[PDB]
């Protein structure tokens, strides 16, 4: 679905980091993501 | 008419302030110049 | 040279503070990947209040970035300016605020807090001396009113002679995104009272009437209600970062608007504003400006000025303008409305005036009041908090956090004896 | 009535006594004055002139 | 200190936001907002089209 | 033999300074760098030379905040002042008197005193030392008051003369202005001993009426004040008729003790376009200078008596026209004079024409300074009274001077001194009816 | 300098408004981008009236346009001189007056009345020394009657010592466009007396009369009407805005037209009139613009000034020109025509002589004229209003928005009050 969301979405306040293409609303919970429990 | 406020509120505890400059010779001269201060202040 | 520490608790809080940092680095010209490039040496000049220095000329920001919710740093971590926050600065937990105060304020928030407050030492000793904390927050729902205001107690019990300025978004009346809003500002009040020196209180509702009658935004979101607040945010301080006639910092705004301890609840507004269908029939003048910012469209807060005598207003204007349009501004205002500021301040308005304005812009102004029209702020949270409070809705969890009905008791009964003060001074 | 407290609590306080600082630069470069020796501190002692 | 006392300094200022993509105007100059939304109209009409063939 | 300590102190003084030490430097030759394009010792007066051809102004610009201080230390005039003798601090002082003679102020003044005593060590004559301040902020109220005492316990009874902006009588850009400035005048009525005064609001009418400037701003005031210094210290500078030094305005200015506040008004402020019609005449000049509409200092000189008043005349003015006029002025019923004082009128004719700044105020070969000190200023002591007291009634922004280390106690006896100054204004004023 | 705050009222008054800024932005040299493009610099001397400078050079004009449907904005921002007014003092409401003076003053109005209110303080605190409110509107319909008399009442409380010019459309008796026209006219009467300081009764039917017979246009058009309302519009307020001898304002021409406080209804004038056909064969001079503005054929309201006294008269010529012929075609009017005239004011006329003419015009003049013969319209709509009023019709949807029955019985008493001083100074 074609957004005002998906339109401005790598400059939005609540996204994620887009490491993929199809939908910048993904989610990348790689920073957060504790030292001890990481890969 | 632009009529005029009485004297600006001033402290009621501060209105009994004694004096810092002696500048006049004795008492009753004071008191007969502030007579005339007090009559001729009163417009005509 | 002094310095603020920047703090930032919640997911509103990290938006706004993150929008803050956009701006003044576009005031400044910082680059996304933190080196300068700019045009003017009036940049570097004070940069050294919200930029520690690194190696390589780069610049990081100096923000402590809270939160409970482990989303919040990782989208404030990919934002615009994401590559510019110290990674150390990032902290938080993997657990959830629950919109809780109890669960933001004695539990793993306070199992947080002393993390947070190394992080802040760190940031408060690699000092010469440090102004003051800057803390961003807000007050309906969890992690920006719970570890927002234990961060308060335990910053201000630590450094107890520096300003700190709470920017707190309080709950709005019409529409509310979380139901215990009420149980929030009413206990996270009682902590902004007897602590911090100057309280801006920031509402959706004046930021969404700003976007409708003044801005004419189409869909307006969260990022244009942020800037809104960074705007105020830059605008405070200006004085200390760039060269102005008769300059004001945070003290200089605290004294002069702080009459007695309990009253430092502002009300901000930011004055340049304009829809971009009228910007091309302004006459951006500085009478224009205080047309702008003495109207109760602009105001960040939903407090009517008619309902309330100012008990102090200041003006922080910013650009090349003359003093004497300002000072005889600032006189105008007070003598055409003379039953709406109180008689025993005498011209109770304050000027500053910066040189350098905001970049791409002739003109700026910001606009800070402490008016008795803080009354319906905390009014209707307080009849809010008794209604839900009289039936004890929404509490078993707050009491299984571990707290008693004698705590929220004394909040609403502070709350109360806040709202006390600012009706009989109201009242001569 | 806060009128009447406020006036109470800045009528009977005490301020201060401040803590001494001395700047010795242009700059600003503030540093504390007991602990640095431009100050009789420990002439005032008890073990003076004595073991 | 002729630039803040002429009287034909309003014949040559210039608006803050001359046209619809000025240079000037940036985050710090406040009058270039993100929810403006100029692809309002075009949006609409892609998310209209979008329905009728999905 | 003639030399003239300044201390700036305070934005409003930092920023004076700037305009009063360009004048000088214009004045003498002194370049934006010291070296004097000569190819003589007049410039003792203000400037040290180095020997190596570089002329250091003899001055102490002081302000606990940074910022004003540091865009002077990155300017045309970078290379001018010596370093150390622009001592800048780090903090603030929050329009706080209390954070300027106590707390954030008690820690520059040592160095400021030291800096004071090499400038003086140096000097073959001091004559004073003129301190410029603003009676409404942090180191303008705080900071003199401390730097006055102190000077006063060092040089003890040396002239020491205080160039301030007195609080508006209408605009003010502070709300606790009042407080500090009653604060300031009972720490100096007795300390200081001339304290010229000049109002803003007076200065920006001045200049939207004689000058023509519409929209003027701190610096078209600050650079009328400079004219002012000037004719004060002209005497001391340039040759003339009858010279008048920097201990003369003591003694035929303040009458009393405690009187000690002469008011500013300057001369031939005209305008280009309004000075081709204008025969600039020690007449008009004079005249000009007793007219309740140039009174630097709002506060119509005809609802008072006037005490004392020394004029100075500089530029081509014959001594005959200086006795005609002051005599045209004393038969005016208008302008009033007590009685203790027959003689009221005291003349300075030096010769030197104003000095033209690259910037604005017209060219003319003679302009006069008053500095009367008229009973006329008591309505604005009850003015700063009416507001001192309008907040001291709540204790209103006490907090804050408690909070640093002005016992509240220390309000109350500055507000009661403050009320005895007016009282003595009111017996200055009774002529005995004998 | 003066200014001249100038609203608009209802449909009517909008339209009447839009001809008349197109004609006084030609007048000034205006074009519709707003900026200057003339060929004097009398133009620009008192352009500080009715304009306020903008950025780059541009005036717009100090106007407020008043309508509670949102159909005649879009038609006047449509227009050709449509990108001149400010975006922001075009106040609508998404409502409907429906032909209603109880919904123009006891409804809808009352919370509209608040932000036009707000809109033209604001254009009265961006002017120095303001000279009054210039309000167009139509008598007889919704929103000009109801919103345009609450909007008089508000601004004579705001403002007690500024001129009050009301154009006003009366109803006319030949053709209606509205059935309750009587019932809007008789509670707009009463208003426009207990309030303005003038009113200048424009009428249709003689706008008809002087576009079919005078003009001899075979099919006018509202354009046309409105031309002839904006053309007395400038010739009225002409001598405050461009040089001339013997200059007369609005205070002036009030102060020397109205004899006693209540007398303040007019007859506008404008005759410099000539066919397309009979241009060719004027012979424009001082009596021939004398003879066609006193004829009681280009008169703007049908109040045939024959059957009654002129109480005063003045007269606003405009051009260069000879002041014996100024003087003398006016004293030979005083002498011939002495029953149309009263006694107890000897030498009744007003003179004023604007310099600058009309463009495209070599010579024009506008008359004003308060007479016994007003009363006729006055008698007129009386009749009317007693006529629907007796059966008590038409009237459900007047006092069910919150009237009375008595307040149409005080409005009637009152609107025969007006019957006394106008006849008996017609009578002596
Ligand atoms: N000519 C001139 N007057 C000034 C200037 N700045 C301030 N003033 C006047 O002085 C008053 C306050 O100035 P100051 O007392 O010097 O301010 P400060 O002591 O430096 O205190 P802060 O700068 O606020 O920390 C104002 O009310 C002004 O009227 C200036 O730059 N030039
Ligand atoms: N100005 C602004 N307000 C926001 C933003 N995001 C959220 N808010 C406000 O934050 C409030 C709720 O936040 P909250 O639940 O306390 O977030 P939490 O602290 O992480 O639990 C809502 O009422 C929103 O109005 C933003 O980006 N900008
Ligand atoms: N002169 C002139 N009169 C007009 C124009 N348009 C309408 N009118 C008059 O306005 C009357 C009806 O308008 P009205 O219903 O009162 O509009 P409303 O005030 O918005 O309710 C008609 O009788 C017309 O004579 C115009 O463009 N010019």
């Amino acid at each position: 679905p074609e957004t005002f969301w998906i339109q401005r979405a790598p400059q939005l306040p609540g996204v994620s980091n887009i490491r993929t293409l199809d939908t910048p609303f993904r989610k990348n919970c790689s920073f957060s993501t504790p030292v001890p429990l990481s890969l | 008419p632009p009529v005029r406020l009485d004297a600006l509120w001033h402290m009621p505890h501060f209105q009994k302030v004694g004096p810092h400059l002696d500048t006049f010779p004795t008492e009753a001269d004071r008191q007969r110049a502030f007579k005339a201060h007090r009559e001729e202040c009163a417009v005509r | 040279m002094r310095e603020i520490v920047h703090l930032q608790a919640g997911q509103c809080g990290n938006q706004i503070g993150a929008k803050f940092w956009e701006v003044i680095s576009d005031e400044h010209g910082i680059d996304p990947t933190g080196t300068y490039h700019g045009d003017s040496d009036l940049q570097l000049e004070r940069i050294n209040v919200y930029y520690n220095e690194a190696t390589g000329g780069k610049y990081v920001p100096r923000a402590v970035l809270v939160d409970l919710e482990p989303g919040t740093m990782d989208s404030v971590r990919s934002g615009p300016f994401g590559q510019i926050f110290r990674p150390d600065n990032f902290v938080f937990g993997q657990s959830g605020a629950g919109n809780n105060w109890a669960k933001g304020h004695y539990t793993e928030g306070a199992e947080l807090v002393d993390s947070v407050l190394d992080v802040v030492r760190k940031e408060a000793e690699s000092c010469d001396c440090l102004q003051g904390f800057q803390l961003t927050h807000s007050l309906g729902g969890g992690t920006g009113s719970g570890m927002g205001t234990l961060l308060i107690s335990k910053i201000r019990e630590e450094y107890p002679d520096r300003i700190m300025n709470t920017f707190s978004v309080v709950p709005s009346p019409k529409v509310s995104d979380t139901v215990v809003e009420p149980y929030n500002a009413t206990l996270s009040v009682h902590q902004l009272v007897e602590n911090t020196d100057e309280t801006y209180c920031i509402d959706n509702e004046a930021l969404y009437d700003i976007c409708f009658r003044t801005l004419k935004l189409t869909t307006p979101t969260y990022g244009d209600l942020n800037h809104l607040v960074s705007a105020t945010m830059s605008g405070v301080t200006t004085c200390l970062r760039f060269p102005g006639q008769l300059n004001a910092d945070l003290r200089k705004l605290a004294v002069n608007m702080v009459p007695f301890p309990r009253l430092h609840f502002f009300m901000p507004g930011f004055a340049p504003l304009t829809s971009r269908g009228s910007q091309q029939y302004r006459a951006l003048t500085v009478p224009e400006l205080t047309q702008q910012m003495f109207d109760a469209k602009n105001m960040m807060a939903a407090c009517d000025p008619r309902h309330g005598r100012y008990l102090t207003v200041a003006a922080v204007f910013r650009g090349r303008m003359s003093m004497k349009e300002v000072d005889e501004q600032m006189l105008n205002v007070q003598n055409k409305n003379s039953s709406y500021f109180v008689e025993w301040i005498p011209n109770n308005v304050k000027t500053a005036v910066c040189d350098i304005p905001p970049r791409g812009l002739k003109m700026s102004a910001t606009f800070i009041g402490n008016s008795t029209a803080i009354q319906e702020l905390f009014k209707r949270i307080s009849e809010q908090f008794t209604a839900m409070f009289r039936r004890k809705a929404f509490l078993h969890w707050y009491t299984g956090e571990g707290m008693d009905e004698m705590e929220f008791t004394e909040a609403e009964s502070n709350m109360n004896d806040l709202g006390n003060p600012v009706v009989t001074r109201g009242a001569c | 009535n806060f009128i009447n407290t406020n006036a109470a609590n800045v009528i009977m306080g005490v301020a201060k006594k401040p803590k001494p600082v001395y700047v010795d630069k242009r700059t600003g470069d503030k540093h504390d004055l007991e602990t640095s020796g431009l100050v009789p501190k420990y002439i005032n002692k008890k073990d003076y002139g004595v073991t | 200190e002729f630039d803040l006392s002429d009287p034909l300094a309003l014949k040559k200022d210039l608006p803050a936001r001359q046209s619809d993509n000025d240079a000037r105007n940036t985050v710090s100059g406040m009058q270039k907002f993100m929810g403006e939304d100029l692809n309002f109209h075009q949006r609409r009409k892609f998310q209209e089209e979008q329905n009728r063939e999905w | 033999q003639r030399e003239c300590i300044s201390v700036h102190v305070g934005q409003a003084g930092v920023q004076i300074g700037n305009a009063c030490w360009e004048l000088y430097c214009l004045e003498h030759g002194i370049q934006p760098d010291g070296q004097m394009p000569s190819d003589d010792d007049s410039f003792n007066t203000f400037f040290s030379e180095t020997g190596a051809g570089k002329h250091v102004p003899r001055a102490v610009f002081v302000d606990l905040e940074p910022t004003v201080i540091d865009e002077v230390r990155t300017g045309t005039y970078r290379q001018l002042f010596h370093p150390e003798q622009l001592i800048t601090g780090k903090e603030d002082a929050a329009n706080n008197y209390a954070r300027g003679h106590y707390t954030i102020g008690k820690e520059l003044i040592d160095l400021v005193l030291d800096r004071i005593r090499k400038l003086a060590d140096q000097c073959t004559g001091l004559q004073g030392f003129l301190i410029f301040h603003s009676f409404g902020g942090g180191t303008g109220s705080g900071f003199t008051s401390l730097l006055m005492e102190r000077l006063s316990v060092d040089y003890g009874k040396k002239s020491k003369l205080e160039f301030s902006i007195y609080p508006a009588p209408q605009v003010s850009t502070a709300v606790v202005e009042p407080y500090n400035s009653i604060l300031t005048t009972h720490t100096t009525l007795e300390h200081s001993d001339c304290a010229f005064m000049v109002d803003n609001e007076a200065i920006y009418d001045i200049c939207r009426r004689n000058l023509d400037i519409e929209r003027p701003t701190y610096t078209n005031l600050n650079r009328l004040i400079s004219q002012i210094v000037s004719s004060i210290t002209a005497s001391l500078r340039f040759d003339g008729a009858l010279n008048v030094d920097l201990t003369e305005f003591q003694t035929n200015l303040v009458p009393y003790p405690r009187i000690h506040f002469p008011l500013a008004t300057y001369a031939p402020v005209i305008s280009a376009e309004k000075a081709y019609h204008e025969q600039l005449s020690v007449a008009e000049i004079t005249n000009a200078c007793f007219e309740p509409a140039n009174q630097m200092v709002k506060c119509d000189p005809r609802h008072g008596k006037y005490m004392a008043c020394c004029l100075l005349y500089r530029g081509d003015v014959v001594p005959k026209d200086v006795n005609a006029a002051i005599a045209a002025i004393k038969t005016k019923r208008s302008i009033q004079f007590v009685d203790w004082c027959p003689t009221g009128f005291k003349v300075g004719i030096n010769y030197q024409p104003p000095t033209v700044v690259p910037g604005d105020l017209a060219k003319v070969q003679r302009a006069v300074c008053m500095l009367s000190n008229t009973t006329a200023i008591a309505e604005a002591w009850a003015r700063l009274d009416h507001k001192f007291d309008l907040m001291y009634a709540k204790r209103a922004f006490v907090h804050w001077y408690v909070g640093e280390g002005m016992e509240e106690g220390e309000f109350s006896e500055a507000r009661e001194d403050m009320a005895a100054l007016e009282k003595d204004y009111e017996e200055v004023g009774m002529d005995s009816v004998e």
